[PDB]
This record gives structure tokens, sequence and C-alpha cells, in this order.
């Protein structure tokens, strides 16, 4: 916007959005292992 | 890291902020490698 | 690369604390190794990759298999603050190269330096000579020495070339910010094929 | 703007010595030589902090936040451990702790130390009860891991200072034993070792449990560094082991100095008597572990009548086992406990083992000899 | 001996497979093959626990260390040792016995007619 604090947040948030997908994939694979046992 | 908290950004000056964002980007590469690792354990188990 | 088995040596040190490579030198080194390991398999599925550590009492953590996933799982977990005993890491890698499920492949070690090496230059010069005879080739990737001062690796590399299944070489990456991962550009994926 | 130059400027004024440290820190921070950054942090914190001085809050609250997911946990932890011991302030200590604990990119190593930092504070505010719990958890952590020698000694000394304060000589022995053996001085004060070493010996004499007088002498701590109080302290240990009233008695000026020796004078007399009795059973082979009352009295240098009661109390507690035949007047030891660890005592064992090697050879031949025609 | 080779994954694969041949054969731990108990063994002991349910370290030698069994059983212990020395990590031994199931017993008994520790058949048998 016009604030540097605004820019840092935006960067963190595009990254959280990306982490969320991997975390969900990690969880699926891990769920499958427990069920196989 | 300290991402997803407003309070940290206000508290830290710009020098840290440029540095921090750069570390956070490299983090995605290591999480992709982790997905690939679980798939192997599962293959061993499968036999 | 074709009909080749390679073990990657991960350098756990105390000079991997630097963020010159992001996030941490070590975490950047995990990533550098992982893309190289993948590239090798993808190019030529005849490739196998194994994992050995310098860290701790030196043992073969996982062996050579066509599966990059086997090696990857262990790599992340090994103690970041490990030992920088280079010579012991190389020797155990030679023992694993011998024992594979199918045996027809050449013997190669590709080694990472997270740091300047602790153990004398004398010792490495020797080890290199005997090792050369058994016909295990160690190809050394150099960012780690350079942090404080110029690479010792080049002398060990020179001694090594003469008898190898595939050529040894120094690939140089600036120790600062250009990332560890930049090694994909310099050839270690496929050696010189030399004599 | 920038994080580190502003904080560093406020600190530079307070300590001119730290001015050189800050210039070097500034350069390294930007470059991302984070390995150097730890070392830069390490040199400042140990004696300076500005914790008697001023400007501590601005530098530290921010530094811990800055370090929080780049520079290793060794940086974050060094600030808390050092400041807290100087300080009497819970607020400021508590803020710093919460931040230090949290995970970092390179590793998780802060935890062990964090708990240590907390312990120190509780001692300083003056909570005996609060302190003892936290101390028990760290001491255990140290026992688990072999080879972390320096952290074990440094912790043991802080814990010892708490114990001296409450008065628990019995408890004190147990925790003391550990410091003496692993012993190292890299941060430990000179004066602190002298106080804890004095209480440790005093405890040791009172002991009903103690059969490790020989260990106390063997540990470098007492022997190497002597003061005027320490000159008597090693001597009193010697007098116990020997178990003579004559050696013991000259030292008597000491009995008045501490009320602990003066008060339980009965336990002391009983202890020296019993220890001498054990040494005689031990010196003698497996032919006799029987000693007469007369012989026990001579060693003890205490009357025959009182020796007979003393030996009975030791049996009753269970330190020793055996029978008393008062027709014969012998105490026949069936059982004897683990003795004092001195060199000579290692040697006593050899005598019997060596003898046994030759009687077995001789005998083994006699067993083979009988009907050798048939073993089939 | 700080350079050696071992395949950790192999431990995991073997566990599942042994169950089909007999139900009494599952991953119990690992075997060492002498001659002593080394520092270098301690690194593998740590590792084994994760792979196995908690493991045991049994040392089976080719020649007895005494005159009886060639096996020792160990459990890792941490203990404080004092003489000027700090707390040590060591392996504390626990005593071993012999024993078998009915299948094993049948073949060994028919095959045996050796001299043994004692067979028992005479007074003279007992002296041996």
């Amino acid at each position: 916007m016009a604030d540097p604090r605004d820019k840092a947040l935006q960067d963190y948030r595009k990254k959280l959005l990306e982490h969320k997908e991997i975390d969900g994939r990690l969880k699926e694979l891990r769920e499958q292992l427990k069920e196989l046992t | 890291e300290q991402d997803g908290i407003g309070e940290e950004v206000l508290k830290m000056s710009t020098e840290e902020i440029v540095q921090r964002t750069r570390l956070l980007d490299s983090e995605i590469k290591i999480m992709k490698s982790e997905v690939l690792r679980v798939t192997h354990e599962l293959q061993a188990m499968k036999d | 690369m074709v009909l080749e088995s390679t073990m990657v040596c991960v350098d756990n040190s105390e000079y991997m604390r630097n963020g010159d490579f992001l996030p941490t030198r070590l975490q950047a080194q995990q990533d550098a190794v992982n893309i190289v390991c993948h590239s090798k398999t993808r190019s030529n599925p005849e490739n196998n990759v194994g994992l050995i550590t310098l860290a701790n009492d030196c043992e073969v953590l996982t062996t050579l298999t066509p599966d990059t996933g086997r090696i990857l799982s262990k790599l992340h977990t090994v103690q970041p603050k490990g030992k920088i005993t280079f010579c012991t890491g190389i020797r155990v890698a030679h023992l694993a190269l011998k024992h594979r499920q199918g045996k027809n492949h050449k013997m190669r070690i590709i080694a990472f330096v997270g740091s300047p090496v602790e153990d004398n230059e004398k010792d490495l010069v020797k080890l290199a000579k005997r090792l050369k005879k058994e016909k295990v080739n160690v190809d050394i990737i150099n960012f780690g020495e350079e942090e404080v001062n110029t690479e010792k690796l080049t002398a060990f590399v020179n001694t090594l070339n003469g008898k190898d299944g595939t050529g040894s070489h120094l690939v140089t990456v600036p120790p600062g910010p250009s990332l560890a991962d930049a090694l994909i550009s310099s050839p270690i994926l496929a050696g010189e094929g030399g004599a | 703007m920038k994080d580190v130059p502003a904080f560093l400027q406020q600190s530079q004024s307070s300590g001119p010595g730290q001015a050189a440290v800050w210039h070097r820190l500034e350069e390294l921070y930007t470059k991302k030589l984070w390995h150097q950054l730890t070392l830069q942090v390490l040199d400042f914190v140990q004696d300076p902090c500005f914790a008697q001085g001023d400007g501590l809050i601005k530098l530290y609250e921010n530094f811990i936040s800055e370090f929080e997911h780049r520079v290793n946990p060794l940086s974050l932890v060094e600030i808390i451990l050092h400041v807290v011991r100087q300080m009497t302030d819970p607020n400021v200590a508590l803020t710093f702790l919460e931040k230090t604990r949290e995970k970092v990119k390179s590793s998780d190593e802060a935890v062990i130390l964090c708990k240590t930092a907390i312990g120190a504070l509780k001692l300083n505010i003056g909570d005996l009860q609060a302190t003892k719990e936290t101390i028990e958890d760290v001491e255990e952590m140290l026992n688990n891991l072999p080879g972390v020698t320096s952290v074990h000694s440094r912790f043991y000394d802080l814990s010892s200072k708490y114990y001296q304060t409450i008065g628990n000589h019995a408890s004190y022995y147990k925790d003391a034993l550990r410091f003496l053996g692993c012993v190292d001085i890299k941060d430990l004060p000179v004066s602190e070792q002298q106080e804890r070493a004095f209480t440790l010996g005093l405890a040791g004499l009172l002991g009903e449990g103690v059969f490790n007088f020989g260990e106390l002498l063997m540990h470098p701590v007492l022997e190497s560094l002597r003061n005027t109080d320490r000159q008597w302290l090693i001597d009193t240990l010697y007098a116990f082991n020997s178990g003579d009233v004559d050696r013991f008695q000259t030292l008597k000026s000491a009995w008045g100095q501490q009320p602990d020796l003066a008060a339980n004078e009965a336990q002391l007399l009983r202890k020296i008597q019993l220890l001498c009795l054990m040494e005689m059973t031990f010196t003698r082979p497996a032919n006799h572990r029987q000693l007469t009352f007369e012989e026990i009295a001579k060693s003890a240098k205490i009357t025959v009548n009182k020796v007979e009661l003393l030996v009975m109390k030791a049996l009753s507690v269970g330190l020793v086992r055996g029978s008393i035949d008062e027709v014969d007047k012998r105490v026949h030891m069936t059982w004897v406990q683990p003795r004092v660890l001195d060199l000579q005592q290692i040697k006593g064992m050899k005598d019997r083992l060596e003898l046994w090697c030759t009687d077995v050879k001789s005998m083994e031949l006699l067993v083979e000899h009988q009907a050798q025609d048939i073993l089939t | 001996d700080s350079v050696w080779f071992l395949d950790h994954d192999y431990l995991e694969n073997m566990y599942g497979m042994f169950k089909k041949v007999n139900a009494r054969e599952r991953i119990v731990g690992w075997y060492h093959t002498g001659p002593k108990l080394h520092k270098n063994d301690i690194a593998i002991n740590e590792l084994m626990k994760r792979y196995c349910p908690n493991s045991v370290l049994v040392i089976i030698d080719v020649k007895p260390k005494d005159l009886g069994l060639p096996t020792e059983a160990y459990i890792s212990v941490e203990e404080v040792h004092d003489d000027g020395t700090p707390t040590s990590k060591t392996f504390e031994h626990v005593t071993s016995e012999i024993g078998a199931e009915e299948a094993e017993e049948v073949g060994v008994e028919h095959l045996l007619r050796d001299i043994k520790d004692t067979t028992v058949g005479t007074l003279s048998q007992r002296i041996t």
C-alpha cells in the first residue's frame, strides 16, 4: 500500500497459502501410513 | 518462523524484514522434499 | 548418469550456521543435494543414489537404490552440528558401493563441503591415492572451504584423477548469496567420463 | 530503518569496552555470518550485560526477536543465563525466557540451559521451595547424558548453594558426590567451591550412608585447593577411615566450630568405630571375618562396654550384618558392605583372587585324577 | 571400527516377512559378533531402538568367553562412576539361559550321543 509493514504481511500470507497446500499433502501421505499398519 | 503475526513486523525494523522474507521463500523447497520422503516409507510397507 | 551408483556425503559442521545460503547453509545444502539427486535419476533411471554422513560415528544411513525418497528421509534428520571428519565419511561410502542388489554399476561418491575441513591435508592426499586404486571416484563440490579462504579441495581432486570410472572435477559456487542450489549449472550430474 | 545499529549505539556509551564488539557485530549481522554472530554475542554477555547498568531492555528484547529464526539457539540462550543470576528481577527475566526457548532454524539446544536460568532466579528472590523442584529436573537431565562434563559441574555448583542455605546435610552429600568427580573450572567461582566443599565434608562425617571417604580424598577438589578451614576438613576424613579415636580427637577444635559436628557427637563416635571394624574384616582373608569385642575396642579406642552397644546400633540400622555371640565375645560378620574407594583397597581384593587362582589349579588336577579311565 | 557398513531399512523389511515362516519370529533386535563390547557399538544401539520396538543387544561369539554359552545379553545403562571420572554410559550385562521349543528339541536329541557337560549314565559321568 504505502506502509512497509503492509508489504511484509503480504509476503507472509502468500507463503502461508503455499505452506497450507504442502501441509495438507504431508498429512494425506502420513494418514495412509497409519491406516496401512 | 515468526510469519503470521502482525506484532513481530511492527517491532522489527526493515533490515530484519528483507532478510526474513528471503529465509521463508527457501522453506517451500525443503517441504516439497518432505512429501517425497513419506511416499518411500509407504512403498517399503506395501510389500 | 548411465550405469552409475553415487553416494552423497552431507557435511554437518559448525560453519553451516551462516545464512549466506538461505535459509541456513545446511538447509540450503539439503535442498542442493535433493535436486542433484533427482536430476541424476530423471536423466538416466540407471542411476542409484545412497546417503552417508560425516556426522557422529560414521555409518551408512541408507544405501544405493533407484529411489531418491530413501536417501531424502534420512538427510533432513541428520544432526546439523555433526563432525567434519571427511576421510571416515569417504571410507564407509566405499563399503556400501560394494554391496548393491544388482552389481554392474561404477563406483562414485559426490561430496558436499559445508565448511573448511578440519582433518589434515596430508591425510586426504593419501586416502585419495589408495581409493583411486580400488576405482571409487570422489567428485567434490566446493562452496564450503571458500567462506574463510581459498579451497584446499583442488589438490585432493588432482591426485584422484588418473584412474576413476568417471572424471573428478571441482565445481565452484560463490560462498555468499547465489544459493547452494546453483551447482546444477556446473556438471556433477554427469562427470567428465575421463580416464 | 535498521535493527542493530540503534541498540548498539545506546549500549556503546555505557561500556567503552563493548564499543569494539559492536562494530564487529554490525558488519557480521548484515553479511549473514551468523556463525560469527554467536561468538560476538558470547564475549559480551558473560560479565557485562548492563544489568547493573542501563540500556539493557532496548538491546535484549529486540536481539532475542531478531535471532529468533536465523542465528542458532546458542545466541538466544547466552543472554538469559548470564543476566538472570546478576538480577533479582522476575519480570525482565521472564520476558527474555519465553523468547529464548522457541525454536530456531539451525537447532533446538536452548532448553537445558533455559530451565537452569529459571532455577537461579528462584534462589535469588529467596524461594527455597520453588528452587528445589526446578533443580531436581536439571540434575536428572545431566545424569542422563554422558560426556557433557562442563554443564554438569556448573549446574552442580549452583544447586549446592541453594542446599547450603536450607540445611539438609543428608541431601547435600548425595548431590555433592557428583560435582567432585566430573569437576571442572571454566566459569565456576573459586569462593563457591570452597564453601560447598566445607559443607560436603561435614555431611560426610555425619553419614550413616557414607562409605565413600576414600572417594572424597581421591577427587582432586579437596586436596588440591586448601584454605585454613579446608586443612582440617581433609584431616577429619582421614581420621574416619583409620577409625581411631586418637587421630580423630586432636581435631576436636573443629567439633566446636560447626554445631553439626558438636550436636551429633554420638553418631561420629559410632561411625569411626564401625569403619575400623569393617577395615579389619576386609584386611583378613575368607578364613575369618570374625573379630573379638576386645580387638574391635582396641581399633576404635572407645571402651569395651560402649563398643558392644555401638556395634548393635549399626546391626539394627542394617549397615552391617552378622551375629553377636557374647559367650565367645566375637561379632562374626556374615556380611560387609562396599568399602571406601582408595587404591590400597583395590589391592586387598588382588590378594584373595591370586591365592584362589593357585588353590583352584591344584584342586582341578585332583578332580580329573579320580577315575580317569572312564569319563565316557 | 568407526568406519563400518550397515543397511538400516533391511531391519524393517525383514520384520514383516519372518512372521509367515513362524509367528514366533519378529524383530527382537540385533546381534553383535564379538569379540568385546565396543564404543562403536553404542552408536548402532541407539538407532536400533527406533527401528525395532526397543531392541536387545545380544553378543553371539564363535567361541565361548567362559566355558558355557557364547552369548551375553545387554541393556544400555547410564550410571555415575566416581574416582575422578564423570558419569559413564556403559552396557550392563544380564545373565542368559538356554531353552527351546518342541521342534528343535526332537532333532537335537536324536542327533546327540556326544559326551556333553554331563549326559548322566554313571557316577563317573557326574565327575566330568
